């Protein structure tokens, strides 16, 4: 009779809603805003933040603060609120008669994964809770068993390859490149044009224009002399002060970092390097298999250019004997919620909850006895 | 040493300044005369934002500071919040008088000055307030202009104090500095009590120590609500 | 044959002849246009005015600044300026002279190319090289590595410099100097009753600037003695010989620097720039950026500002580091100085860009040379 | 002079030095560093390439590569980069007057063995060379001549048994786990 949670926390965005549904109710960004220090509104007799949509429009006079950073979880109270936001604000419900699924990326700390079980159960008191890993929830909302995932989010990464419904931890990827740093890179680069965004609020604004203006190219350097010769490739975006501002090869460098991670001054290898070694990483039986099989998700993966591009270099680096598939999904973006939906539905799962009585009996620690 | 300043004087003088320095004539003129050798070689829409739900305003925290200073003087019952929040002009004596007036309180649990415009005078005045006050739940000291000296003397004050569970430090107007983080970490796990601690560190180490201490003294919470279940 | 360098700034041009101690030519960056007061603009009269001049007949003329925040965006009013330096402050003849020319930290590459193209194509220059200013300053100290704080009129930049290579990914740019704390002056000055709010009176400001400003060690402290006592107080004599006093606006000023919500603008201040940029940078080299903090610029060149930083970066850094500032007194003008030391080199000979390499290979050349 | 060297090239360290010592006169890390970032100053000594010691001090700025992986020589141009300086930099000799023995672990391919055999004769033309097994000169220096010797580096881990100065070859076992992989 009670009807199920799903929360998928990313580090950018909060996406929630009930079980057995098709979407999300409550997509929200994942920000808290505090006042400003410049005493211009002190008007504003609130108690100390704002939380999600509220601070977003009111973000003139407010410093925004994200309260994961690479998928950790680094400050506790803006979590708390967060979570406070999306019970009673969003999603209009009471905690203590509903079940709750969350979501984690791999190779995380422990410690994260035990907050979140202390604080699910001491502050906003469930029934149950149960936390997954992303990419096996990525893969339940594909419908298949067997595929290597790339999850792209706000702040990490990662690749895991699984097999049968058996996964390969030793082969799991990671790397710290997504939407926020090409978010930053676009900051950087519109400086070349005569554009200034520096502050929080112009972060937001940058962001949309990455949203709606950038896509990837097939090649990169026909692409860069295309865009040289002629203003073919030019698209003109209005600001929210009636600016209208044009930008060209724009488009196309700033998600060209997850393939060059280089123009940020990393070190590392793009992403179709890090799943050709993640693939390299497994048994030699099972490779052929994740070939067909590339399962794209996440919403740093929403470019209209990055399944070709993506096909194109796995295909020079593997054998040219194999089959290789990108799945991409309209939906993509929401597949991990998807996939607790479709999870947190099954009638073979109700009997892997973790109670509150056997919270109280084992302590923190059961969270990894019971969840993968 | 002149009197009051004269400012038509000076602007008069500037001007009979000014009027004295006609330009020179010995500028070579600009023509855009190139002498060197020209190389040669061998639907569009502006999408606008409108994410901004303009949710409504709130109305201007009404409390009088003489007033709830004197309740809390006086030790009234019916006083158990504060929120003294975004108020203008408060004075640092007036902070401080309220600082020494929760000492002996038996009734304030709740306490918030966010962005008042507090400094290290104040920080000091509630750090010698924590060692003696046993009633004071919530703490919050955000968005102000706080220095590392005055959250250092804070945490030095927590293992004399067994009663506050929340303080919240965030979004001070400078970083606390490496050294003062890990002399508050080592704060930390010298007291069981607090149960949150708002501040986003930047060195993973005393992130760490801060997250396990956090859940230790959590874990102190569910060992005794264990234990007194018979 | 003497090379020339220019070192042209947010604020002010330095000009001169490399091998010189100090640059002969100073002035500021601001292209004059008649204004409307009467009729429109007069054919045969001089149509522009640069630095000075236009300094002085300010009154009727519309002052541009073709550099903003360090980059070129006007060329037309920068090849002005350029043509101005050479033929009416040096006094030379461009095509038989070597001309060393600065740029911004992180330049775009077009700027680069159309710098090189108006230098070969317009002033057909024998030769000529584009350094990096940051680098130049670090160059002039005597030292491979360090972090350079370049604050100017215009614009302050962190940039971080290891072992000859230079981290593009760490530079830091904050839009506030020397023209924001001339604002920040003036208004406080009239909040005095000192109301400075002519292009005149703007002169005097930045004299009193100059002359009377300066960091102090603990700020709170600093306005509680200026609070307690006339002790910090300075007299200022006008040029009209009236005396002015003025109090805790000596060192509110450049506090600014350090605390930039005194003007609004919701940016670090430049010493969390510095631990900012210092902390993009790889974990091994971190300890040599922190015992090498060179100060480079004008906005440098206030008392007691080196004391302020080793104690903020002292405080913000683990304990363990050794911290050293270190600011030269010549330093206001220590790019143009790199500069001197640069060309000066016998080994420098074979670096240039000259006009035959521009001829046969076009813009590619600056880029495909020294980099 | 003819005073024999001997070279020991693992997967993490070169240990090289002079036959009828005690200690390696040179021991340093097995390591190529290339520049990754955009140089501006001129000069100053700045070299395309680092090897050894110079390499691991300004790590900071550089990639590193290993020439060797899991006992196996993976890059030829950086190995004869790393052999250029233990002969000409570190010990200071020229290898037209010394014979020199180098080692190689047990079950490699004999590509590498040729290839090593090709670079000492046609490039640092030595007059005589030697490849011998690790775990027989670990035998060596223990002063005994039976035993199984389990031999682990950086790269590699591989079990010989002998006796009596005879190998059996069928029971030598091998496994590609060590120190580096502890490291990842
Ligand atoms: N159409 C789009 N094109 C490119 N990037 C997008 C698009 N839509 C969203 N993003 C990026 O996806 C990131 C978050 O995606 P998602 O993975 O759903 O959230 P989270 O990372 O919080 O789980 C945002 O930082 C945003 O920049
Ligand atoms: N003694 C001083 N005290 C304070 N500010 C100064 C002093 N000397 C110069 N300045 C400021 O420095 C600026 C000159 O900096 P400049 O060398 O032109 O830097 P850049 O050209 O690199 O921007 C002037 O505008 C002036 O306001
Ligand atoms: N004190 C130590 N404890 C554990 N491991 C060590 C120690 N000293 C060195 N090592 C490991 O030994 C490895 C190399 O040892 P060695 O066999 O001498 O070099 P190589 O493998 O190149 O022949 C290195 O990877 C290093 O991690
Ligand atoms: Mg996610
Ligand atoms: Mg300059
Ligand atoms: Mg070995």
């Amino acid at each position: 009779e009670t009807t199920a949670l799903v929360c998928d926390n990313g580090s950018g965005l909060v996406k929630a809603g009930f079980a057995g549904d098709d979407a999300p109710r409550a997509v929200f960004p994942s920000i808290v805003g505090r006042p400003r220090h410049q005493g211009v509104m002190v008007g504003m007799g609130q108690k100390d933040s704002y939380v999600g949509d509220e601070a977003q429009s009111k973000r003139g006079i407010l410093t925004l603060k994200y309260p994961i950073e690479h998928g950790i979880i680094t400050n506790w109270d803006d979590m708390e609120k967060i979570w406070h936001h999306t019970f009673y604000n969003e999603l209009r419900v009471a905690p203590e008669e509903h079940p709750t699924l969350l979501t984690e990326a791999p190779l995380n700390p422990k410690a994260n994964r035990e907050k979140m079980t202390q604080i699910m159960f001491e502050t906003f008191n469930v029934p149950a809770m149960y936390v997954a890993i992303q990419a096996v929830l990525s893969l339940y909302a594909s419908g298949r068993t067997t595929g290597i995932v790339l999850d792209s989010g706000d702040g990490v990464t990662h690749n895991v390859p699984i097999y049968e419904g058996y996964a390969l931890p030793h082969a799991i990827m990671r790397l710290d490149l997504a939407g926020r740093d090409l978010t930053d890179y676009l900051m950087k680069i519109l400086t070349e044009r005569g554009y200034s965004f520096v502050t929080t609020a112009e972060r937001e604004i940058v962001r949309d224009i990455k949203e709606k203006l950038c896509y990837v190219a097939l090649d990169f350097e026909n692409e860069m002399a295309t865009a040289a010769s002629s203003s073919s490739l030019e698209k003109s975006y209005e600001l929210p002060d009636g600016q209208v501002i044009t930008i060209g090869n724009e488009r196309f460098r700033c998600p060209e970092t997850l393939f060059q991670p280089s123009f940020i001054g990393m070190e590392s290898a793009g992403i179709h390097e890090t799943t050709y070694n993640s693939i390299m990483k497994c048994d030699i039986d099972i490779r052929k298999d994740l070939y067909a099989n590339n399962v794209m998700s996440g919403g740093t993966t929403m470019y209209p250019g990055i399944a070709d591009r993506m096909q194109k270099e796995i295909t020079a680096l593997a054998p040219s004997t194999m089959k290789i598939k990108i799945i991409a999904p309209p939906e993509r973006k929401y597949s991990v919620w998807i996939g607790g939906s479709i999870l947190a539905s099954l009638s073979t799962f109700q009997q892997m909850w973790i109670t509150k009585q056997e919270y109280d009996e084992a302590g923190p620690s059961i969270v990894h006895r019971k969840c993968f | 040493p002149t009197g009051p300043f004269k400012r038509e004087e000076l602007l008069d003088h500037l001007e009979k300044q000014a009027k004295e320095f006609k330009d020179r004539e010995d500028l070579v003129p600009y023509t855009g005369e190139k002498r060197g050798k020209v190389w040669v070689p061998k639907l569009n829409s502006v999408i606008k934002p409108t994410q901004y739900k303009p949710v409504p305003d709130e109305e201007p925290n009404s409390t009088d500071v003489e007033e709830t200073l004197e309740r809390i003087k006086n030790n009234d019952p019916k006083l158990e919040e504060v929120n003294l929040n975004n108020i203008r002009n408060i004075p640092i004596p007036t902070l401080k008088a309220y600082a020494e007036a929760l000492k002996e309180n038996s009734y304030v649990k709740k306490f918030s000055i966010v962005g008042t415009r507090s400094n290290d005078p104040v920080a000091y005045a509630l750090a010698e307030m924590l060692k003696e006050n046993k009633v004071l739940k919530t703490l919050n000291v955000e968005s102000n202009f706080i220095s590392g000296a005055g959250i250092l003397r804070l945490v030095e004050a927590l293992p004399y104090n067994t009663s506050l569970v929340e303080m919240k430090i965030d979004n001070q107007s400078q970083p606390l500095g490496n050294k003062v983080e890990m002399e508050i970490v080592s704060m930390l796990e010298k007291n069981a009590t607090l149960l949150k601690f708002g501040y986003h560190f930047t060195q993973q180490g005393p992130r760490l120590r801060a997250s396990n201490a956090m859940m230790n003294n959590n874990d102190l919470v569910r060992k005794r609500r264990l234990a007194d279940l018979t």
